[PDB]
DNA sequence: ATCAATATCCACCTGCAGATTCTACCAAAAGTGTATTTGGAAACTGCTCCATCAAAAGGCATGTTCAGCGGAATTCCGCTGAACATGCCTTTTGATGGAGCAGTTTCCAAATACACTTTTGGTAGAATCTGCAGGTGGATATTGAT
DNA sequence: ATCAATATCCACCTGCAGATTCTACCAAAAGTGTATTTGGAAACTGCTCCATCAAAAGGCATGTTCAGCGGAATTCCGCTGAACATGCCTTTTGATGGAGCAGTTTCCAAATACACTTTTGGTAGAATCTGCAGGTGGATATTGAT
């Protein structure tokens, strides 16, 4: 398979293909698909890590919505490319304004 | 008797629905104000249950999020309490009401 | 009738991170839903550079300049050496 | 009305979650003509591709379509 | 020099049409490109999406209509509309 | 005879169909695309000269200059909701002074 | 000598909304020409060495500049004008940047 | 240290055309980074695109693609 | 500072909804091998417009003085939201026909596709044209002191 | 109210840059006419899964009461707007050398186009498995009165 050559996870025909059908462009390099996928794994393997952490941070095994929240929220650079998105059952990062705090 | 002072209570909300995930408005409510307002669209129509879900997590994310740069609106007037008047400017600065 | 998604290939990634760690139902969805998105995004922007360059053709080149766009710093040269490093080892093979 | 059965203790958790501490009265009026607004506007689009695809069946991909077009991308449903 | 084609022409013509006697600036005629333009792309873009997330090949009048519909606010949309449904229906007329 | 005239158009059906060909939107286009379009944009088009236009006779003008568009555009809640992201270059903003501001 | 009548002055205020009125008028740039092209020219610089610019490109960065910061005024003066001054300080621009999805 | 070019008397006149009444005088110092900031993003894709072309020059198609991408559409440039 | 009404937390336990391993299945991929075609790079270079220097002049920026008035701190009242507990009506949950989403197959109107005949939107450019920018002087406010 | 210091509206005037221009070349586009391929509307249909109805869970509607927050009123000082003098540097108008953008013909590495064979990812009814939600107990931290 194409994805082995590349030394990858994910599908580098599948990548060729869709790429292919969304009229992006009459034609598509050999190059492209690989160096997409390429891509779209590094990207995957990035929010899994820390969502694993954020899982180990909860004494938690499985990955849930939230784990993802909390990764992507708590990360400058993800939380910035996915700043017009919403994940769902995410909820939010901890957070009260200062001055709503009680007066010590 | 036993009373907590006011705002006690309430930071103890805030920090119990910003720890959870789950879903604030209740299902069929809601159920019911999406199907009205799509009657006002197309009639005699069926939803998948899928997409009055979609529909409401997307919903709350917005409400909540508004909420948020709401609060930020009230505070900058040196107030701790919002209102209509902190909603409005913060939709309108978000091009909402352009 | 089929539904294909990227669910199989998210999950590989997910034992190469984190070997023990688990991902349930819904986690995955976002997870499609996240890498249809971004592929999205990234096509978008080659179709564009290679048009604006009237070019027919969508090349790793496209690609790499898309994510350069598309990324913020860090993640923007991570994601550009895992792409030459890729195509490197794809054409280093028969 | 239906919109009122978006009730003061619905709205009251959202703007909790919201980390919100105090609330006017006259918000909850607010929130819900808010909410009507945006409801409106995404479920507008949402029908109209359920008109284009001749369904009488709102779908979940119609709803992320109609978020995606509102700029308000939402993942967990489809794309 | 390949020629560099633009809107020009036909923005002169309709403005002959409503204003007579009004002329424009080549400035304002260059903002009139871009506007036509940027219209081109947004309704041709919402039209393709459409066609892909139905599984179709063609974009057709109906791609458009709806494109417009998703497009065009209140009263711009039912009188594009309007026009658009009347253009095609005496095209057909026609041969 | 031309697609335009069959269709009873101004703006070049003709160019349009080629434009949607290019732009590679879709692997096919069906004939009534362009004309719609075409349309649509020609509405468009006529729409926003005629207010244009109007903003010129208010200022005492004949010739449409940038802040007229922007003019135009800016007072129809419909245009300006439309172009709602978009800059005209040379185009300024329209008078607006907050009450307070004033004595 | 007749001095009882002291030169003619404008009170605060007057001169600022006779500004506002003159400038809400007009379409010309604010920013001295020159001065905006070393800026775009030394930002450029520092990005990639060696570039020229269409002198249209000049422009078209100035007049995007120009309306983005008037417009980010106007939000900032609603900000100021909702804490119940007449003042733009700091904060009122930050606010709106914030609110505006530019910083949070 | 061009930026200074960008001076106090400018900034009014943008305010002033924004509806400013009253500027305090820190307002200056923080127009200026939040122009710098602005004009990096901008130049930032601009020049992108003039080297994905493989030029050596600033094109005023280059400044109008960047600013759609960061969607502020720009009119009267070349689209 | 001293209880004391409650909220919060940690260690442990377990049923079960949702995750997982399984043998099986096949249309749809994805890969391989071959022949045809073509996008766009390399080399040459016509010609655009970009960087730069020159010189004069004024419209704008700089820097200062000065004091009106707006920002901010303090005080304090009374209007209103937060906490609470009484009481039940709407929402949630699980079960069942039927609407319509979706898979399969027929086939006609409609869209590629290659050939040429013809019309036309750029444009180089020439010429003559013409709306209005910008200087002006005078009639009408608009301000601010008293 | 009355009036003096300025700012503002403004129609008339007219040369000049920018617009409308037209003789004419034209490569490119857009249009006409078969010939060939095919997308997707239709009609029939099986079965998910959606709307509906009965029933059991449990959150919301209510009125009372007062802590504490919003904002009116007063006050003080320091900052920012108005006016002014000085002269710098931006603007304007040309000229010019040549960087580099952009047109043109050449030509092959790479891509599309089937044809053919192996393989895999998705679906599925079946069986087994398991991370953790949620319920219990008991310790101890938090809050609010005294």
């Amino acid at each position: 398979t194409r994805s082995s050559r590349a030394g990858l996870q994910f599908p580098v025909g599948r990548v060729h293909r869709l790429l292919r059908k969304g009229n992006y462009a009459e034609r598509v390099g050999a190059g492209a698909p690989v160096y997409l996928a390429a891509v779209l794994e590094y990207l995957t393997a990035e929010i899994l890590e820390l969502a694993g952490n954020a899982a180990r941070d909860n004494k938690k095994t499985r990955i849930i919505p939230r784990h993802l929240q909390l990764a992507v929220r708590n990360d400058e650079e993800l939380n910035k490319l996915l700043g017009r998105v919403t994940i769902a059952q995410g909820g939010v990062l901890p957070n009260i304004q200062s001055v709503l705090l009680p007066k010590k | 008797p036993h009373r907590y002072r006011p705002g006690t209570v309430a930071l103890r909300e805030i920090r119990r629905y910003q720890k959870s995930t789950e879903l604030l408005i209740r299902k069929l409510p809601f159920q019911r104000l999406v199907r009205e307002i799509a009657q006002d669209f197309k009639t005699d129509l069926r939803f998948q249950s899928s997409a009055v879900m979609a529909l409401q997590e997307a919903s709350e994310a917005y409400l909540v999020a508004l909420f948020e740069d709401t609060n930020l609106c009230a505070i900058h007037a040196k107030r701790v309490t919002i209102m209509p008047k902190d909603i409005q400017l913060a939709r309108r600065i978000r091009g909402e009401r352009a | 009738s089929r539904k294909e998604s990227y669910a199989i290939y998210v999950y590989k990634v997910l034992k190469q991170v984190h070997p023990d760690t688990g991902i349930s139902s819904k986690a995955m969805s976002i997870m499609n839903s996240f890498v249809n998105d971004v592929f999205e995004r990234i096509a978008g922007e080659a179709s564009r550079l290679a048009h604006y360059n009237k070019r027919s053709t969508i090349t790793s080149r496209e690609i790499q300049t898309a994510v350069r766009l598309l990324l913020p710093g860090e993640l923007a040269k991570h994601a550009v050496s895992e792409g030459t490093k890729a195509v490197t080892k794809y054409t280093s093979a028969k | 009305d239906n919109i009122q059965g978006i009730t003061k203790p619905a709205i009251r958790r959202l703007a909790r979650r919201g980390g919100v501490k105090h609330i006017s009265g006259l918000i909850y009026e607010e929130t819900r003509g808010v909410l009507k607004v945006f409801l409106e506007n995404v479920i507008r689009d949402a029908v109209t591709y359920t008109e284009h695809a001749k369904r009488k069946t709102v779908t979940a991909m119609d709803v992320v379509y109609a978020l995606k077009r509102q700029g308000r991308t939402l993942y967990g449903f489809g794309g």
